[PDB]
RNA sequence: UAGCUGGUUCUCCCCGAAAUGACUUUAGGGUCAGCCUCAGGCGCUGACUGGGGCCUGUAGAGCACUGAUAGGGCUAGGGGGCCCACCAGCCUACCAAACCCUGUCAAACUCCGAAGGGUCCCAGGUGGAGCCUGGGAGUGAGGGCGCGAGCGAUAACGUCCGCGUCCGAGCGCGGGAACAACCGAGACCGCCAGCUAAGGCCCCCAAGUCUGGGCUAAGUGGUAAAGGAUGUGGCGCCGCGAAGACAGCCAGGCUGGUCGAGUGGCGCCGCGCCGAAAAUGA
RNA sequence: AGAGCGCAAGGGUAGAAGGGGGCCUGACUGCGAGGCCUGCAAGCCGAGCAGGGGCGAAAGCCGGGCCUAGUGAACCGGUGGU
RNA sequence: UCCCCCGUGCCCAUAGCGGCGUGGAACCACCCGUUCCCAUUCCGAACACGGAAGUGAAACGCGCCAGCGCCGAUGGUACUGGGCGGGCGACCGCCUGGGAGAGUAGGUCGGUGCGGGGG
């Protein structure tokens, strides 16, 4: 035939989750899209991933229209 | 919390891992075993995944 | 019709079952019951009963309440009853599938045609007063190729179509025998 | 039909939405046991219905293969088989309504739908209708 | 429409919402994340005369004294689905010059 | 030279694997990781479990999207019958786009969605648990069975992955006639002690020819299908019937007489009969 | 939102990543807290710092293209520089 | 504190689509004009500036209606952690804990912060 074919697999999706503590600038979700939007001290690069920006922890927020957040609660 | 008499009596030759790891945890060693222990929520809930192996007992 | 229904609290669904009850449950705008009437019973009561006329539900209670199954729970895997719905009346208008007796001899089956009949009832919105135990379908004029739709029922007083005003409600398809069998198997 | 080359085995597992209720006509035949329905099977069944009542009514097949049935030349392991043999078929499973008459006898349709019977696989029972619907 | 208000929202504090009717120029220093106001100048609805440019320069200067007094200074503004250009222009342009 | 085959010698004691992944002129060979072990550190951190939060697109179901689809309605286009080129008009048990209804389907469709799993926090958990550094390895053919998919023919003691397991290494013990992996069970040594486990308690063969309540006349049991049949027992319904029914006997072509108590058709459950032919003796 | 997003498919997206103009060349140098992924090597995301600069009134954005392919250890050798 | 407005953030269709009614004192819009700042690949439709008079028609604000849209129990299933039984097998069944989707009853023309103008 013609067809034994694949790209290897690229392990994305939720890399932290709420209630977690982070430091600096680790990676909080690796995603396709915008299946996840940004938020409270939380950036983003080209490839979409979400990350911190400050040291807290990760929380969740859906939105409806707007879509899912995430963000980290700053705190020391 | 009140005492739970736990006798072993199905031997868990044959049933999965975490089931093992459950006896150990209330620390089951041999068959037809003694084992009294109280009855908090964490110590029912292995006591409940291998039920049908002991036999337990409301002291 | 009447039917000897019972309160429902604790008993097992499935086991009651076994037994020879039928699972149920009456409501209406403010009414919410567990129940379960007998399946024998149920059975030849519901049989012509159906959902077009209504049943008077005789509770331990000694209430007589006016309710006709809103929906049952058809067991797959070999047809019978699993759960039966109970809509309690009052005297607000309510909406409800009414039989249709297709009364005539329509042109169709004179040319030798197919008795062809969509919707064997039609939800309205009606009194509870009024319980049609049918509706005259004028079906005679009906030729082959033909069709009737809601838009060209016959309302009684007091009853409005529930429905789109233009819903079919009957037809007259050809038979199918030789004229297809030769043709279609070299054709295709 | 339209839509693309081959597809997976899968299992028939419970006899689920594989069910109904007489939907159309007066009587109906209900399959007891899970299977998958040739064409062959269906165009047998249909043909020696018609064909039993000269001129008949009106007879309702609810059941349609979509499924490509897949088959191997008589060799070996190269590949996924060309299929299409047996061409396609239609995943039946218990309590399912493949075939219901209407606008005739009631002898006509129990003979007719008892014929249309061994010309499928499955182990089959005739319903009658009854009222079973959804309503008030 | 009301791209520039998003992008700004996201940037820091003390948001300069600069709604202006075609006769009046209001303007709020609402602070996101709560939703507050703190520096409300407004314009025609408050005493000011009749001249919506110069009318603005004030209504900005009005703004900076009631705002340093607060102990403000991030200057958020807020262009609202408004051109920099005119009205709204001398608005943040006397409270910035001052 | 031999990445191949064969051989490798005393005892006791403790622990105890793997047949996987990645790359490999690699595929019966290696190197790193994984799993075993030993020494020195650390010390409640471990498997498993309770509560809590977050993540998820399966089973199921569904038709909102991508597509499939049977019938019907409404309806553009095309084919054909009337008419004539003043091109349009009328009909149309012909094929049918879009739309609506009825009814469905889909690994590569999803408006929706379980159980469950993953992870962090707090807690129980002292275990041949756990983590850090280092010494020594072996292993890198795996196989049955259960469950979830692919391939296959919804074949194979088939094949290929996933979770679990046992054999491997427990061809040590009990059962299963016999039999790695099915059921029971994890064998330090001794005993002419006792309770059990699966499985059994008529004889070979230890223990009930034990008790009570039904069913089965085929040795069914002692292990085969579509489909067929007044087998037998039990349950429910419909048609006729003391205003005389079914059956037979008299007469006419349903009706009468006689006798005199039930009779005919359908559906469901239990056990059973047929379908049932292979080669050394059952 | 069934279009568009250069190209496969997918996730994403009009509260722009899409269509159109104005100015411009951050398809900068020197770095890199901390992470994703991972046997090794490799691949990936990146706040913020200093230098000098672009667009905007400004808060601010810019270390190439909506994102996931468009590629090749080491050796040997070529050209230009300190 | 109460009521109507104007600016704005939260909840994310029970806020919406469509139908009928209402508000111009204030507020907002439409509106008068295109000389100045500024602008449309063409137009003062849009951005913009200066402003009588007129209007609430359009738009927005506030009400009421449910026909579409949306939300949507309860009961009972399907499915299924864990446990187990029958049959020769494709598969079927029970115990224990969890439990949908669809469908019925039914709900819905919004709650709500903070500042400001007005009686
Ligand atoms: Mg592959
Ligand atoms: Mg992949
Ligand atoms: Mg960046
Ligand atoms: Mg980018
Ligand atoms: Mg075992
Ligand atoms: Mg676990
Ligand atoms: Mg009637
Ligand atoms: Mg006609
Ligand atoms: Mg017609
Ligand atoms: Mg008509
Ligand atoms: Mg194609
Ligand atoms: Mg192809
Ligand atoms: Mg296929
Ligand atoms: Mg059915
Ligand atoms: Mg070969
Ligand atoms: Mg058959
Ligand atoms: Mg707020
Ligand atoms: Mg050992
Ligand atoms: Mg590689
Ligand atoms: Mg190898
Ligand atoms: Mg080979
Ligand atoms: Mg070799
Ligand atoms: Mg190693
Ligand atoms: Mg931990
Ligand atoms: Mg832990
Ligand atoms: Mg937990
Ligand atoms: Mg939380
Ligand atoms: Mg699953
Ligand atoms: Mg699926
Ligand atoms: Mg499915
Ligand atoms: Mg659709
Ligand atoms: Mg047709
Ligand atoms: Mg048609
Ligand atoms: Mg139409
Ligand atoms: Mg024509
Ligand atoms: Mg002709
Ligand atoms: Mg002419
Ligand atoms: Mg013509
Ligand atoms: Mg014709
Ligand atoms: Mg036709
Ligand atoms: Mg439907
Ligand atoms: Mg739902
Ligand atoms: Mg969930
Ligand atoms: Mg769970
Ligand atoms: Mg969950
Ligand atoms: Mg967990
Ligand atoms: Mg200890
Ligand atoms: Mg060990
Ligand atoms: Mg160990
Ligand atoms: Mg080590
Ligand atoms: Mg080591
Ligand atoms: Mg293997
Ligand atoms: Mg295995
Ligand atoms: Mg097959
Ligand atoms: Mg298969
Ligand atoms: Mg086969
Ligand atoms: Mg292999
Ligand atoms: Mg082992
Ligand atoms: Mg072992
Ligand atoms: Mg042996
Ligand atoms: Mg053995
Ligand atoms: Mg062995
Ligand atoms: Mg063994
Ligand atoms: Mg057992
Ligand atoms: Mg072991
Ligand atoms: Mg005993
Ligand atoms: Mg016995
Ligand atoms: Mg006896
Ligand atoms: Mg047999
Ligand atoms: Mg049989
Ligand atoms: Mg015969
Ligand atoms: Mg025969
Ligand atoms: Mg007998
Ligand atoms: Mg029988
Ligand atoms: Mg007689
Ligand atoms: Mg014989
Ligand atoms: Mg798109
Ligand atoms: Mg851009
Ligand atoms: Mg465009
Ligand atoms: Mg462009
Ligand atoms: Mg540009
Ligand atoms: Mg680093
Ligand atoms: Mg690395
Ligand atoms: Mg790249
Ligand atoms: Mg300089
Ligand atoms: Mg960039
Ligand atoms: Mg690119
Ligand atoms: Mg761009
Ligand atoms: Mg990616
Ligand atoms: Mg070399
Ligand atoms: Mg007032
Ligand atoms: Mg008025
Ligand atoms: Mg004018
Ligand atoms: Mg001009
Ligand atoms: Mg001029
Ligand atoms: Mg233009
Ligand atoms: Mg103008
Ligand atoms: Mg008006
Ligand atoms: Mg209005
Ligand atoms: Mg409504
Ligand atoms: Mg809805
Ligand atoms: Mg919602
Ligand atoms: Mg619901
Ligand atoms: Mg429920
Ligand atoms: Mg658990
Ligand atoms: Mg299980
Ligand atoms: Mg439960
Ligand atoms: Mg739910
Ligand atoms: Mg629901
Ligand atoms: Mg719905
Ligand atoms: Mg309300
Ligand atoms: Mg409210
Ligand atoms: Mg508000
Ligand atoms: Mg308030
Ligand atoms: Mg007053
Ligand atoms: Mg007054």
């Amino acid at each position: 035939t013609k067809n034994g074919r694949d790209s290897q697999a690229k392990r994305l999706g939720v890399k932290r989750y709420e209630g977690q503590v982070v430091r600096a600038g680790n990676i909080l979700v690796r995603q396709r899209g915008t299946r996840f939007k940004p938020g409270k001290n939380v950036g983003m690069g080209r490839d979409f991933t979400l990350f911190a920006l400050v040291d807290g922890v990760v929380e969740f927020q859906d939105r409806g229209r707007l879509g899912r957040y995430v963000h980290v609660r700053p705190l020391a | 919390m009140p005492r739970l008499k736990v006798k072993l009596v199905k031997s868990p030759i044959g049933y999965p891992k975490d089931q093992k790891a459950a006896l150990k945890a209330l620390g089951l060693r041999r068959l037809q075993q003694e084992r009294v222990l109280e009855d908090t929520p964490a110590i029912r809930g292995n006591v409940e995944k291998v039920a049908h192996l002991v036999r337990v007992e409301v002291v | 019709y009447r039917l000897k229904a019972y309160y429902r609290e604790g008993e097992k669904p499935s086991a009651l079952r076994r037994a020879g009850k039928l699972p149920g449950v009456m409501y209406n705008r403010h009414l919410n019951r567990k129940v379960y009437v007998d399946l024998v019973e149920f059975d030849k009561v519901f049989r012509q009963a159906s959902i077009h006329h209504v049943i008077v539900l005789e509770l331990p209670d000694g209430q007589s309440l006016p309710t006709l199954v809103r929906q049952v729970n058809l067991d797959k895997r070999r047809r019978r009853p699993e759960h039966v719905d109970f809509f309690v009346l009052s005297d607000e208008p309510v909406e409800m599938y009414v039989p249709l007796r297709f009364v005539g001899t329509p042109a169709g089956v004179r040319a030798g045609g197919v008795l062809q009949e969509i919707h064997r009832d039609i939800l309205v919105k009606v009194s509870p007063r009024n319980i049609p135990e049918f509706i005259e379908v004028d079906v005679s004029g009906l030729e082959i190729g033909d069709s009737l739709h809601a838009s060209d029922l016959k309302l009684p007083p007091g009853v409005e179509l529930a429905v789109s005003p233009e819903e079919t409600i009957a037809a007259v398809v050809p038979p199918e025998d030789v004229e297809k069998l030769a043709e279609e198997a070299a054709a295709e | 039909r339209m839509k693309y080359r081959k597809q997976q085995r899968g299992r028939l597992k419970g006899a689920t939405k594989g069910g109904d209720y007489v939907a159309f006509g007066d009587f109906g035949l209900v399959a007891l046991e899970p299977a998958w329905i040739t064409a062959q099977q269906i165009e047998a069944a249909r043909v020696a219905m018609v064909r039993h009542f000269r001129r008949g009514g009106k007879i309702f097949i609810r059941i349609f293969p979509d499924k490509p049935y897949t088959k191997k030349p008589l060799e070996v392991r190269m590949g996924k088989g060309k299929g299409n043999v047996e061409g396609y078929v239609a995943v039946v499973k218990p309590g399912r309504v493949m075939f219901e008459v209407a606008g005739v006898t009631e002898e006509q349709a129990m003979e007719a739908l008892r014929i249309a019977g061994h010309k499928l696989p499955i182990k089959t029972k005739i319903v009658r209708r009854d009222a079973y619907d959804e309503a008030q | 429409k009301f791209r520039v208000r998003n992008r700004i929202k996201r940037t820091g504090r003390l948001r300069l919402s600069v709604f202006r009717s075609l006769k009046h120029i209001y303007a709020q220093i609402i602070d996101d994340e709560k939703g507050v106001t703190l520096v409300s100048a407004s314009s025609l609805a408050l005493k000011l005369k009749g001249n919506k440019t110069e009318v603005a320069r004030q209504v900005g200067r009005a703004l900076a004294e009631k705002a340093l007094a607060l102990g403000i200074k991030q200057v958020a503004f807020d262009r609202g689905p408004y051109k920099y250009h005119g009205r709204v222009k001398a608005l943040a342009e006397g409270a910035r010059e001052g």
